[PDB]
């Protein structure tokens, strides 16, 4: 038949990636920095503690001048906080309660968010009049929105539970590419430096390389052994890591078209909510549901040290553009600036 | 579904017919990017207080 | 004195009016506070629907004019009038089919009560659909709101009625002379004494009581002591009635003596209108005798107790119940089945004691009870030749032994009694209207003018009294209407107005629950840990997975997850019902509420709010819990 015949050209293409693969794996990361001292114990104090929201945050986003930032909480706002003096900016209250996820566009004009009502909400922080309105609700996934990053004041990215990732146009409040070919929920997306690419990752498990542009899945990585929750861009653009329910982080190169690092101890058992880079990427900061951010050299697979001050799930993290600091966000309704 | 298997096999070939590297070159690579910019990382390379937003300072801009 | 909850009172109230079907333009139109509330909005604030109101109107004067003449002269100024041309104007107007049957009427020269019944029923048509969703929208259904909290929210006591002095007494208790405090209203308070209804075994006896006054108190009749509430406090059984200070008539024939045909005729007159509307509600009576028959300050009389009444609607009674020179023969007989045929024939045993001075088998003062219903039975009474031919003409159709031949009986009910001779003289809308001049204008202040002739309370006891508490929503709307409606309007009307500049002089718009998912909002008292906090009242803000609360002065700043809430009870805390929520943890959040309403619908609205919240977040990786130990 056609479709007996379909599903083993298919398994024949996959092992033949596999072989592919194998014939690369000349050697490993952790054999080529052997040579390179370890970074030592890595310890940050406890900086600043923004209180505000009134239950569990779920996401945060740093603005691009190290400085602002927005997080979201079950509390149904966003707010966005002046890091430096702990001030807040803006307390925004949404429309729906279910909000999930929200993003600083890089100019700093607006943030998005959504959630369990399926929009990606833009929201225009300073009017003709200096007020915060919406600008756009952009409908059209068939799920939740799980995840969304500005390109320009123009254009964002999604992903969602409907297992679909898409660009939008903000102007005409329309996907102007879908991206298809996910079998489980988005759970999370990073954008290349350049843009051109971003990557996915979902609860089947994998992550892609996405062609922004052209609209294709370029490359598919596996590997893990349950959903993806996390995953971010290395900061030279040709590799990234990915955090997962099955309580290991992992990195992943584009042109050697494969995994190189796995970042676990056998005694964390959870699992990983967040993931981002120090600014060189000799760090990987990973958020658990263990309450903790551990913190690994991405060369060498060590863990290097551990924040641990929230009493509740770390949901969410990031390091700022200018290296200085990370951001922790928890469940238990506060952020912590760290360094 | 024919039509969604016969996508899968499409999409499969454009992922096999794409350049790899050895895995010892990307893994030069990204040493190497650290290596250069090992310095310029705060995290990693703890700065004097006095060059650090989050330490001994009351008095900021905008 | 009645203070309205604050108009923040419709999230509860609309909601929980909704889950009823109460919010309906049938509904709402049809109560006397609702349709005034409805014809403010119309005539004052929506331009289209004022016409058609006043036209409606001007058709509810017309139709209680007591002469021919008036409607003659009113259904042509009403035809001729500006209403009429406005409503043409529109593009609204009657239709050439309503039109043609008014005015066909007209140049006839023919003008009933309902002439103009087409054109109301026209005017309804048109309130239905966006005028009636606009009042739904207004102020003025937020104030229907304010004051139905008020009406599903009456715990009458004896505090609430200034009480004086005596107007009746029976075996189980006393009739005084009172006014309830709130509205300066005069009625009678019956009050039964519970140690003495446990002593006499008559607890089935007040408890229908009850569900009959319920059954008839409606259409304000005024020739049955209805009631407008029942309550109860731990030694008393309590029914709010049509205040009737003149004493019976058992004791007003002890006085003046027997009647004239004349006399007698008044008394006839107004006792079976009330009957009709009786019957006309599938209620038998039984109980027709004078110390039943109660006359107010001037001389008009009612029907009082109904206690021995039944229903029988749905299955005829068989059963000998009455007083024992009353009774028709079809009772006396036990299983056969009987219908208000026999307040026809008990009527006329009555008739007869206010024109000789006893029933008419009852002969020489004696009280043989068997040998009493004997001559019910058996012999057809002789009529003393003094009765004139009319008044022989009724009594003989009413006292019919066989209900087959029995004046009222006959397939038209109350219309074959009003249509006897006997009755040639009277007009009955004059009867019904009270019109006529009574009899006897009892003395001012008469003392004793209705006397009869004449152990624990365990909780089973009040068991039986359980559902005894009732309001009759028509009764307590009609109260209000004719005394303080308007005044409360404009004092609330002028409180909200103040809170309203003080709140913006402040900054502060109350605009919390605007823009978001808010389901609900309202006060609501809470307590946590019984030992650190006290009873606080707060603000609360329910929304699809949170429950926010605030003081005054402030937005919201604590409140509970709908995952943390595991269960929503009910619980009583010193004589008063209370929610408890068990939060994850073993701890306890306590909320008490304001009102009945409120406690229902945030009872459903909690516990539908969690139950959906929880199903939700366990569908959805990122906000579920996820396994900690193996
Ligand atoms: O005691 C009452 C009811 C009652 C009746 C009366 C009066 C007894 C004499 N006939 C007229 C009755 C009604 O008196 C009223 C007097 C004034 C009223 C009124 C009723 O309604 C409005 O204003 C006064 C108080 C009462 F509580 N019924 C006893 C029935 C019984 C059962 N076993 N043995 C006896
Ligand atoms: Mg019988």
């Amino acid at each position: 038949s056609e479709l007996d015949q379909l599903r083993q050209e298919a398994e024949q293409l996959k092992n033949q990636i596999r072989d592919a693969r194998k014939a690369c794996a000349d050697a490993t990361l952790s054999q080529i920095t052997n040579n390179i001292d370890p970074v030592g114990r890595i310890q940050m104090r406890t900086r600043r503690t923004l209180r505000g929201h009134l239950a569990k945050i779920y996401a945060m986003h740093w603005g691009t001048d190290s400085r602002l930032l927005v997080s979201a909480s079950q509390d149904g706002k966003l707010i966005i906080w002046d890091s430096y003096t702990t001030n807040k900016v803006h307390a925004i209250p949404l429309r729906s309660s279910w909000v999930m996820t929200c993003a600083y566009a890089p100019s700093g004009n607006y943030v998005a968010c959504g959630g369990l009502d399926n929009i990606c909400s833009i929201y225009n922080l300073k009017t003709r009049e200096g007020n915060v309105r919406v600008s756009r609700e952009l409908a059209g996934h068939t799920g939740y929105l799980s995840c969304c990053r500005f390109l320009d004041d123009n254009q964002i990215v999604t992903s969602s539970g409907d297992t679909t990732c898409a660009l939008w146009d903000i102007e005409t409040g329309q996907q102007t590419t879908t991206f298809t070919g996910h079998t489980g929920d988005v759970m999370s997306l990073s954008l290349a430096p350049d843009t051109r690419l971003f990557v996915s990752g979902a609860c089947d498990a994998s992550a892609k390389l996405w062609d922004v542009r052209e609209g294709m899945c370029r490359q598919t990585f596996t590997g893990h052994e349950s959903d993806i929750n996390a995953i971010c861009f290395f900061p030279n653009g040709n590799a990234f890591a990915t955090g997962s329910d099955d309580a290991t982080c992992r990195l992943f190169d584009l042109r050697a078209d494969q995994e190189l690092m796995t970042y676990s101890h056998d005694n964390i058992i959870c699992g990983i909510t967040s993931v981002s880079f120090s600014k060189s990427g000799r760090l990987l900061l990973a958020g658990y549901d263990d309450f903790n951010c551990n913190v690994w050299d991405a060369l060498k697979a060590d863990r290097a040290g551990v924040l641990a001050g929230h009493d509740n799930r770390v949901s969410c993290l990031g390091v700022t553009d200018d290296g200085m600091a990370v951001a922790t966000g928890s469940w238990d309704s506060f952020l912590k600036i760290w360094n | 579904s024919i039509a969604q298997a016969r996508k899968l096999v499409e999409q499969l070939k454009m992922e096999a017919n794409i350049d790899r590297i050895k895995v010892s070159k990307a893994a030069a690579d990204l040493m190497a990017y650290c290596e250069a910019h090992a310095k310029e990382d705060p995290l990693l390379t703890p700065v004097p207080a006095s060059e650090n937003p989050f330490r001994e300072k009351k008095f900021f801009c905008a | 004195k009645i203070l309205l909850p604050e108009p923040s009172i419709r999230s509860v109230m609309q909601k929980y009016l909704e889950d009823r079907g109460e919010v309906t333009f049938e509904k709402i139109f049809s109560q006397k506070l609702g349709y005034l509330l409805f014809r403010d909005f119309c005539l004052n604030h929506l331009e289209e629907a004022r016409p058609l109101v006043e036209f409606y109107e001007e058709i509810k004067k017309y139709e209680k004019l007591e002469t021919e003449e008036e409607r003659v002269a009113r259904s042509r100024e009403i035809f001729d009038s500006y209403i009429m041309k406005e409503l043409l104007a529109c593009s609204h107007p009657f239709s050439k089919s309503a039109t043609e049957h008014v005015q066909g009427h007209l140049g006839k020269k023919q003008v009933p009560p309902d002439l103009f019944q087409p054109y109301i029923e026209e005017i309804c048509q048109n309130l239905r659909g966006d005028v009636f969703q606009k009042f739904i929208e207004s102020d003025k259904f937020t104030r229907f709101c304010q004051w139905k909290n008020v009406e599903l929210n009456i715990h009458l006591t004896m505090n609430d009625f200034s009480v004086h002095r005596i107007i009746g007494r029976g075996g189980f208790g006393e009739v005084y002379g009172c006014r309830k405090a709130d509205t300066g209203k005069m009625y009678a308070m019956k009050c039964l004494d519970k140690k003495r209804i446990k002593m006499k075994q008559g607890e089935t006896l007040a408890l229908n009581e009850r569900i009959m006054l319920s059954l008839v108190s409606t259409g304000d009749c005024p020739f049955i002591v209805c009631m407008s509430y029942a309550f109860h406090t731990p030694d008393k059984l309590s029914f709010i009635l049509d205040l009737m200070n003149g004493g019976d008539l058992h004791y007003h024939l002890s006085q003046h003596g027997v009647f004239s045909e004349a006399d007698m005729r008044f008394y006839a007159a107004e006792i079976i209108l009330g009957l009709e509307h009786m019957h006309n509600r599938f209620v038998v009576y039984r109980d027709l005798k004078p110390a039943n028959i109660l006359l107010d300050e001037h001389g008009h009389v009612r029907i009082s107790d109904l206690g021995l009444a039944c229903d029988f609607s749905k299955k005829k009674p068989h059963a000998s119940v009455g007083t024992h020179g009353y009774m028709a023969p079809e009772v006396l007989q036990k299983g056969v089945a009987y219908d208000s045929s026999a307040d026809w024939f008990s009527l006329g045993c009555m008739l007869f004691k206010l024109l000789r001075g006893h029933s008419p088998f009852r002969q020489h003062k004696t009280k043989d009870k068997h040998e009493i219903d004997r001559m019910t039975l058996t012999m057809a009474v002789e009529l003393p030749d003094s009765f004139s031919p009319e008044l022989r003409s009724l009594l003989e159709g009413l006292l019919q032994r066989d209900v087959n031949r029995r004046l009222g009986c006959l397939g038209r009910g109350a219309q074959e009694v009003k249509e006897s001779p006997f009755f040639r003289s009277l007009d009955w809308q004059m009867v019904f209207l009270q019109k006529y001049p009574p009899p006897l204008i009892p003395p001012r202040g008469e003392v004793n003018a209705a006397d009869a002739f004449d152990i624990k309370l365990l909780d089973s006891d009040q068991e039986l009294y359980r559902n005894f508490p009732l309001t009759i929503s028509e009764r307590w709307q009609q109260e209000v209407a004719e005394t303080v409606f308007d005044t409360i309007n404009a004092e609330t009307d002028r409180l909200e107005a103040r809170k309203k500049a003080k709140n913006k002089q402040l900054g502060h718009e109350e605009d919390y629950a605007l823009g978001k998912d808010c389901i609900m909002h309202g006060y609501m008292s809470k307590m946590g840990n019984p030992f650190l906090t006290q009873w606080q009242r707060r603000y609360f803000y329910l929304f699809p997975n949170r429950l926010e609360w605030r003081g005054e002065g402030e937005a919201p700043q604590s409140l509970l997850t709908m995952e943390e809430i595991q269960s929503v009870e009910e619980t009583q805390i010193k004589e008063r019902k209370c929610l408890l929520l068990k939060i994850r943890g073993g701890k306890q959040f306590i909320l008490q509420c304001d009102s009945d309403p409120e406690l229902v619908q945030w009872k459903k609205e909690l516990r539908d709010a969690y139950r959906e919240a929880q199903q939700l977040v366990q569908r959805v990786p990122k906000m579920k819990n996820k396994p900690r130990a193996p």
